[PDB]
């Protein structure tokens, strides 16, 4: 029941940081629960998901959170049975964003840009 | 089963500190984005427990939505500070119903 | 509400992405991808009020496929039974639950 | 802000809006969603002060979460039936969740106490875009999926959110807090009849849409927000005064004025599914609404009230912008009535 | 010509970081539609065997589907050798 | 009722072509006329609002006013009178198809019917 | 659970050297005697995590070239690449890179 | 609902290939280019059925294949063949770019022996045809009866009777 204690220590860090004791430490809280996280997603099979949470979420977002912050103040049945071959379904699925998802490309492009947009008019001030 | 409850108990304890609101502002974000991960962590194990490789995008789509909403969220927290010198909640009762 | 643009141009925007039994690349299939063409064959053309009462044992089927309920109760079960007959003392594994069995290719 | 950089935001926010409403896949309607949020904090902050400052993050906290809980009801439903096209829900929890988020993103009642803070910290425009056209989208998605609301939940929803629009309004003398209460009663009368029939919702949103218009380009004209600014009015453009009386006259649901055509419709609707009683307790309730746009007629333009010197001023000045399509908004929302069988093209 | 020539001359100066992105950005744009190699990387793409193939039940109507994968029916890499 | 689902419906047509078997409202409709009277109200109300002399300050702007009410009225007519004719046809339709849910009342006559007396006094 | 125990004795070995470190020194007796929050770095902090979010949109390129598709994927990695470079773009323009 | 039916131990008995993934890989080629057809009827058997218990036959046949391209292996080209698969085997890829000297020795050797010519680029991923008397399967996603679609009314419009007919209004 490995996938069951690390769902476990996640529940806990949740309730660690969901206390909202003194912003820095609940940002080391929801470190720990994004680790734990991304532990979970590694153990199940997807390693390159995994590891986007550990690079995107956890070295980006949660970096800038604390950045600001500091200016201020059961299983194993429900698996499968065959294999996938000679690749890994989850880069081929992932990669399909750029042959299937046209829509979704042009769509996540535009909000990012428009993003860049409001940031700089929101943070003008005036 | 108890992996999926797991996961969403730690959305409704994040959903319920968001709710909770002592004070800190940066605290409602945080919980915001716990929010997020623990919805990352249920959508991608359940596009992989049923083999959906098309909606592997799915996930890394939600996260870089997400984080675009944190980045505006933290500009508007930034602002409010700089009207009042700190991130406390109760300063912003200027608007009332 | 809702306006159809891609039905009345054929356009496509999203509706590859809607269904596991729906192209996926490198014809890699979904999990549940029997059961899923069944329940879709059933329900075709005849309206969610009718789809809903006269193909429920394909979408019970989908269900069964998807979150494997009643095949765990029965496994539970199965489990829950030979541990009170081992604490019992009536029956016991073989060889081949056991770890000495023979393998094969 | 540069016009130009105003003119994208207005698109884009249109766009998520459209994005909402032409899509099949629940993660498109998602992103619809994020994209005019995204969009649409600048366009209330355009005019920058604290009270703008706080009601865009009031918006944002507000509609973040509901996104929030709409994508974990997206993710219940995936989990017990592997769809994402919108259509049935599938699930009884999942389904609560999404009318929770979309009620937030509304602002049905209880979820209806940002509404008037962020209608008061935002400037007259502002308050135009977010009570007209931030509506559409979870009006949509709800019309898509109507055939699976509880109906218990949705009306409990509506009945709270025309008493507590009625009893709001009655104590109010700033007037962006006035259009918000009352929109949060319009809503609670479109929400009560999606159980029954779409087509009355849809209908009582396009007759809600223009009579704000309406009003909030009469308020723009005569650059007023509260009643005794408003009481001036009349002694510089009285025939102002007069179309937005006989605009509140309308608003208050009085016949044969085009605000009595929604209600009745709504309340045929429900009596042909055996529903009596809260058909009366909505007219009944309306009542309050009617009251204070009347407590407004008097101190607008059936009275007079005192003036000032530096009036007589204004007098020698004529307004340089004129807005397109005020006329018309005023007579689609005064006269007509006897247009009402039209209905049937499916508005 | 004269007023993009002396565009050209003074961006060379004082900013060549940025016509080198430029030019290379707008080469990576153009070469590939112009390309002949881009069909074959394409064709290459086509011949990597990820699935097995699965065969089809003969009917006798199918004369262009070989019956054994040395008979000369069929696709051929031959082309791919000599690349 | 909701139509919306209804087979063989294109997704964006505002006027279908089988729409086109019924008689087009005539030009002196009276609801056309309405129309029209709805486009002069909105033409005094905006020669009153830009403060112009109210009844004949700008005719061609009026005009316009008047003009594009009633066209708009009568592509608005047609669709009205298109849906109402799918409604009433469906509605024949499904009678015919199930006779046993709309049976043929047996007719009587009030000379055999036994109707209760309640004197005014 | 090979890369369970590495991490492990790494960490192990970390915790290990820096408590002997923060300990061999506290045996012996000895003596034993604001406001600017500068907008600037939150502006290159915010920079960074949107381009961040663009890179992770560009990731999955290595395997995006085996799809047959090759025209359109490499119209919608240009297409990304190009906005990335619009965004950089607007806010050298509009300057957002000046300190 | 039903009783899941399974083959007896004794259907599921046959003499095993009992080498290892390296031998395979040294002697895939030629195993391909001869025991093309067993392989071939088994495959279209497996993903016409879509059940394993419908093409146990098949699968003995492709075993017996196998052990039969195996010994003829055995008793002609040993050595070469043991070179050949300790080469590969060596490699932690098992990749055959590394000692193509041995395979060319094994190439030699089997095309003094059993005239066998390796299959070139392109031979073995082609789609090819079978000729089998196994009838097609005609329902074998065991689907009930589809549900009769909605009776489609079609007709000529008329209008509406009497008009909108809501409330006072006439037309
Ligand atoms: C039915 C459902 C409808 C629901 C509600 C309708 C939405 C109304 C809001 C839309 C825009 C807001 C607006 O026009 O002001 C309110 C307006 C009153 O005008 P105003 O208060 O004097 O304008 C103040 C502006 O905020 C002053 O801002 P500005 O001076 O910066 O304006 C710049 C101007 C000029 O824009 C330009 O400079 C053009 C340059 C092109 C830019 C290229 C960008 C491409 C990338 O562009 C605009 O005004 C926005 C147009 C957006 C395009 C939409 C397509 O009232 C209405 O528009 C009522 C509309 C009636 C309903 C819509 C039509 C009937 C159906
Ligand atoms: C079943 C219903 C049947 C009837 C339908 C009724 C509605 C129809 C019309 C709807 C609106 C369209 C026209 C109104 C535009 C407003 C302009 C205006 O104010 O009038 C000025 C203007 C005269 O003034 P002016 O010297 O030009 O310039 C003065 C400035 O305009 C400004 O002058 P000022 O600033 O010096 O004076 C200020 C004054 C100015 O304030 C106003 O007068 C504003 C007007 C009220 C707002 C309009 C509401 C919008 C429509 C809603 C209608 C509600 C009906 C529902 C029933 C409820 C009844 C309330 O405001 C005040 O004194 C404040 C005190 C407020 C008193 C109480 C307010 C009650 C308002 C309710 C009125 C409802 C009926 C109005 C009837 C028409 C009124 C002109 O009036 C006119 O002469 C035009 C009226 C129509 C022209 C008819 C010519 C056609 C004849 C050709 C031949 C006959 C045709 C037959 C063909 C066959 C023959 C062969
Ligand atoms: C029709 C109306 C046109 C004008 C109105 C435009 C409305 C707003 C703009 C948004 C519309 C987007 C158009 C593109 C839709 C995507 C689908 C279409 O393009 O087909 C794709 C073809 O791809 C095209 O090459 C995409 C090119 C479009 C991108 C270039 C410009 C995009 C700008 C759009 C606006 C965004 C902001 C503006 C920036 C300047 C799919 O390729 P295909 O391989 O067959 O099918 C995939 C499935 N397979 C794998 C099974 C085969
Ligand atoms: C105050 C009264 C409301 C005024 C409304 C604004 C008036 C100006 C708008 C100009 C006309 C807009 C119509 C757009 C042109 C083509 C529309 C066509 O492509 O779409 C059709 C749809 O056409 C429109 O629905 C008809 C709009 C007509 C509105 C008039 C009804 C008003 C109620 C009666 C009051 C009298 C008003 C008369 C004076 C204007 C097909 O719809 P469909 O994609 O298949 O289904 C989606 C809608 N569902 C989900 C509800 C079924
Ligand atoms: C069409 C292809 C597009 C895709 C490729 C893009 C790749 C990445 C490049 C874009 C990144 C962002 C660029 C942002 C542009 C900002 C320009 C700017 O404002 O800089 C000016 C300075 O630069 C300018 O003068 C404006 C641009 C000058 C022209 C640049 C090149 C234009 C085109 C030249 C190449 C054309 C094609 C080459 C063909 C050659 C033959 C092969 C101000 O600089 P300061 O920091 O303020 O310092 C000034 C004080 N010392």
């Amino acid at each position: 029941y490995i996938a069951f204690i690390l769902s476990t220590i996640f529940v806990i860090g949740f309730v660690g940081f969901s206390s909202k004791p003194s912003p820095i430490y609940g940002g080391l809280g929801l470190i720990v629960s994004g680790g734990v996280g991304c532990g979970i997603v590694l153990n199940f099979g997807g390693s390159f998901l995994g590891l986007m949470v550990f690079l995107i979420y956890l070295g980006g977002m949660l970096v800038v959170f604390g950045y600001t912050t500091a200016m201020a103040t059961g299983d194993w049945v429900i698996y499968d049975t065959g294999d996938s071959g000679f690749f890994s379904e989850e880069a081929m699925g992932i990669a399909a964003l750029y042959s299937y998802g046209t829509w979704l490309v042009i769509v996540t492009g535009w909000s990012l840009l428009i993003g860049v947009v409001v940031i700089m008019e929101i943070t003008r001030g005036n | 089963p108890l992996v999926y409850m797991n996961i969403i108990m730690a959305f409704a304890i994040a959903l319920a500190g968001l709710l909770m609101y002592r004070s800190h502002l940066m605290s409602s974000l945080l919980c915001l984005e716990g929010m997020m991960l623990s919805l990352f962590i249920m959508s991608t194990l359940i596009i992989l427990n049923t083999h959906f490789t098309l909606a592997n995008m799915m996930p890394i789509i939600l996260l870089v939505f997400a984080a675009c909403e944190a980045a505006l969220g933290l500009s508007l927290l930034v602002m409010v500070s700089n009207t009042y010198g700190t991130d406390y909640v109760q300063n912003l009762n200027l608007l009332q119903c | 509400p809702f306006f159809d643009v891609q039905k009345r141009l054929g356009l496509d925007l999203d509706r590859w992405m809607t269904i596991q039994s729906a192209e996926q690349p490198h014809k890699i299939p979904g999990r549940c991808h029997a059961f899923e063409k069944e329940w879709i064959e059933c329900a075709h053309g005849i309206g969610g009020i009718r789809a809903e009462k006269e193909c429920k044992i394909e979408f019970d089927d989908f269900v069964e496929c998807l979150l494997r309920q009643k095949t765990m109760k029965r496994l539970s079960a199965i489990k829950r039974q030979r541990d009170k007959l081992i604490k019992e003392g009536k029956y016991t594994p073989p060889p081949h639950h056991l770890g000495k069995e023979d393998p094969r290719p | 802000m540069n016009p130009i950089i105003y003119t994208t935001l207005i698109m884009t926010v249109m766009s998520g809006t459209m994005l909402v409403m032409i899509s099949s896949h629940w993660l498109l309607i998602w992103i619809g969603f994020e994209m005019n949020l995204l969009a649409m904090i600048p366009v209330l902050m355009k005019n920058f002060n604290p009270r703008a400052t706080e009601a865009a993050t009031k918006y944002f906290l507000t509609q973040a979460t509901a996104s929030m809980m709409l994508m974990m009801a997206i993710i219940i439903n995936l989990l017990y039936s592997g769809q994402w096209t919108i259509t049935k829900m599938f699930n009884p929890v999942a389904m609560t969740m999404m009318t929770m988020a979309l009620a937030m993103k509304l602002g049905l009642s209880p979820f209806h106490f940002w509404v008037p803070e962020v209608t008061q910290g935002i400037s007259l425009q502002a308050g135009l875009l977010l009570l007209t056209w931030q509506k559409l989208a979870p009006l949509s998605v709800l019309c898509q999926i109507s055939q699976s609301i509880n109906p218990n939940l949705m009306l409990t929803m509506a009945m709270l959110s025309i008493l507590i629009g009625g009893w709001g309004g009655l104590n109010q003398t700033q007037l962006r807090k006035i259009m918000a209460y009352s929109s949060i009663a319009h809503m609670g009368w479109m929400t009560a009849v999606l159980p029954y029939n779409t087509t009355m919702t849809i209908l009582n949103l396009l007759i809600y849409i223009t009579m704000t218009l309406a009003m909030f380009m009469l308020l723009i004209h005569s650059s007023a927000t509260t009643t005794l600014s408003l009481s001036h009015t009349w002694n510089k453009m009285p025939v102002i005064t007069s179309l937005m009386m006989v605009t509140l006259l309308s608003m208050g649901g009085l016949p044969p004025l085009s605000g009595f055509m929604p209600k009745w419709m709504i309340i045929q609707e429900m009596t042909k599914n055996e529903s009596i009683i809260m058909p009366t307790l909505m007219a009944m309730t309306a009542l309050l609404n009617l009251y204070f746009y009347m407590r407004l007629a008097y101190s607008s333009s059936l009275t007079m009230f005192p003036s000032t010197n530096n009036m007589k001023m204004k007098w020698q000045f004529e307004h340089t912008k004129q807005m397109k399509l005020l006329p018309t908004m005023i007579v689609l929302s005064t006269l007509v009535l006897p247009m009402t069988p039209a209905l049937s093209s499916l508005n | 010509a004269g007023r993009i020539a002396s565009f050209l001359k003074n961006a060379w100066a004082k900013e060549p970081v940025l016509v080198a992105s430029f030019a290379i950005g707008g080469l990576a744009i153009i070469l590939p539609s112009l390309s002949p190699y881009t069909n074959y990387a394409i064709r290459i793409n086509r011949a990597t065997p990820y699935n097995y193939p699965v065969p089809l039940r003969d009917d006798g109507n199918m004369p262009d589907v070989p019956s054994h994968p040395q008979d000369p029916q069929g696709p051929s890499l031959e082309w791919l050798k000599n690349l | 009722t909701m139509m919306s689902g209804r087979p063989g419906r294109v997704p964006l047509q505002f006027l279908p072509n089988e729409a086109r078997s019924l008689p087009p409202p005539k030009l002196t409709d009276p609801r056309l006329v309405y129309m029209g009277f709805l486009g002069y109200c909105s033409g005094l109300i905006d020669n009153a609002i830009r403060r112009r002399p109210v009844v004949s300050a700008g005719l061609h702007r009026q005009l316009l006013y008047v003009t594009s009410f009633v066209f708009f009225g009568y592509y608005l007519l047609k669709r009205q009178d298109y849906m109402y004719a799918l409604r009433d046809h469906d509605m024949f339709a499904y009678v015919k198809s199930h006779p046993e849910d709309f049976p043929e009342k047996d007719k009587k006559t009030y000379g055999e019917i036994l109707e209760e007396f309640h004197p005014v006094r | 659970m090979n890369i369970m125990l590495t991490l492990l004795t790494n960490v192990t070995l970390a915790s290990l050297l820096v408590l002997i470190a923060f300990w061999l020194p506290q045996l012996n007796a000895y003596s034993e005697k604001r406001l600017p929050f500068s907008m600037k770095f939150f502006l290159v902090a915010i920079t960074f995590l949107l381009f961040d979010l663009e890179i992770a949109l560009l990731l999955p390129l290595p395997w995006a070239s085996q799809t047959n598709n090759l025209k359109t994927m490499l119209t919608m990695a240009l297409f990304l690449l190009i906005l990335l470079a619009a965004s950089l773009a607007y806010e050298w323009t509009q300057k957002g890179l000046e300190w | 609902p039903g009783i899941v039916e399974l083959p007896t131990l004794e259907d599921l008995k046959v003499q095993e290939v009992k080498v290892s993934s390296s031998v395979l890989k040294a002697a895939a080629h030629h195993y391909g280019a001869q025991c093309d057809k067993p392989n071939k009827e088994f495959m279209l058997c497996r993903w016409e059925e879509k059940d394993p218990r419908r093409c146990l036959e098949e699968g003995k046949l492709v075993n017996q294949c196998a052990l039969d391209f195996f010994r003829q292996i055995k008793r002609h080209c040993a050595e070469p063949f043991t070179e050949y698969w300790t080469c590969i085997d060596y490699s932690g890829l098992q990749l055959f770019r590394h000692c193509r000297k041995q395979q060319a020795k094994f190439d030699e050797c089997v095309l003094d022996k059993l005239g066998w010519v390796r299959p070139d680029l392109g031979e073995l991923s082609k789609v090819t045809k079978v000729k089998t008397d196994r009838p097609l399967p005609e329902n074998p996603y065991h689907s009930r009866a589809r549900p009769e679609p909605n009776p489609e009314a079609e007709g000529d419009l008329k209008p509406a009777k009497h008009g909108s007919r809501l409330f006072f209004w006439t037309m």
